[PDB]
């Protein structure tokens, strides 16, 4: 298994506000890194795919980069709405894994 | 559109066995590869089991292989995991989720969670 290390697995921000979210595999996932936020009692939901392509729907606040072993997950004005848990997932080699996830907290 | 609905689980006693079904609609059933997620109450998601309907390829996480078995049911667009000689460290709420092909390899519809409790 590929192991993936998210970071911070907390943060408290405010309406409005910029954060990045960092994910780290143990060795070079070739861009192959997705998002998903949940929310509680529901299922995840994907936000970004194979780095940076954002899917339908998803706001344009929302931003990825990275390569090699290390990505990153941008919110640039942080809504009501994204205070959610977030987790990254890695599809270069099976099985996927998944990073521990971010909660994104009010502060 | 494309929807995952599942349904199955509840409660069963350690040693019990539990079927669940994921059944699909909106799409051809065979292109796609299917897959059990399971999140252990506060923890992340993790992999359980992966089959490929084109062709019947199957694959287990460490901690389940020999006790699940991941099948399919072409006529019913329908996605199973049988469950046996369940443990309490089996409890989970278990999702179904599509991958998107072999800018791909992700998950892009996830079915909505069913519950599993194993416990005396």
């Amino acid at each position: 298994d590929i192991q993936m290390t998210q970071s911070p697995s907390s943060l408290s921000a405010s309406v409005g506000d910029r954060v990045t979210i960092t994910c780290r595999a143990s060795q070079d996932i070739n861009n192959y890194l997705n998002w998903y936020q949940q929310k509680p009692g529901k299922a995840p939901k994907l936000l970004i795919y194979y780095t940076s392509t954002l899917e339908s729907g998803v706001p344009s606040r929302f931003s990825g980069s990275g390569s090699g072993t290390d990505y990153t997950l941008t919110i640039s004005s942080l809504q009501p709405e994204d205070f959610a848990t977030y987790y990254c997932q890695q599809g270069n080699t099976l099985p996927p894994t998944f990073g521990a996830g971010t909660k994104v907290e009010i502060k | 559109e494309v929807q995952l609905v599942e349904s199955g689980g509840g409660l069963v006693q350690p040693g019990g066995s539990l079927r669940l079904s994921c059944a699909t609609s909106g799409y051809t059933f065979t292109e796609y590869t299917m897959h059990w997620m399971r999140q252990a109450p506060g923890k992340g998601l993790e992999w359980v089991a992966g089959i490929n309907p084109k062709n019947g390829g199957t694959s287990y996480a460490d901690s389940v292989k020999g006790r699940f078995t991941i099948s399919v049911d072409k006529s019913k667009n329908t996605l199973y995991l049988q469950m046996n000689s369940l443990r309490a460290e089996d409890t989970a709420v278990y999702y179904c989720a599509r991958w998107r092909g072999l800018d791909v390899r992700y998950f892009d519809v996830w079915g909505q969670g069913t519950l599993v409790t194993v416990s005396s």
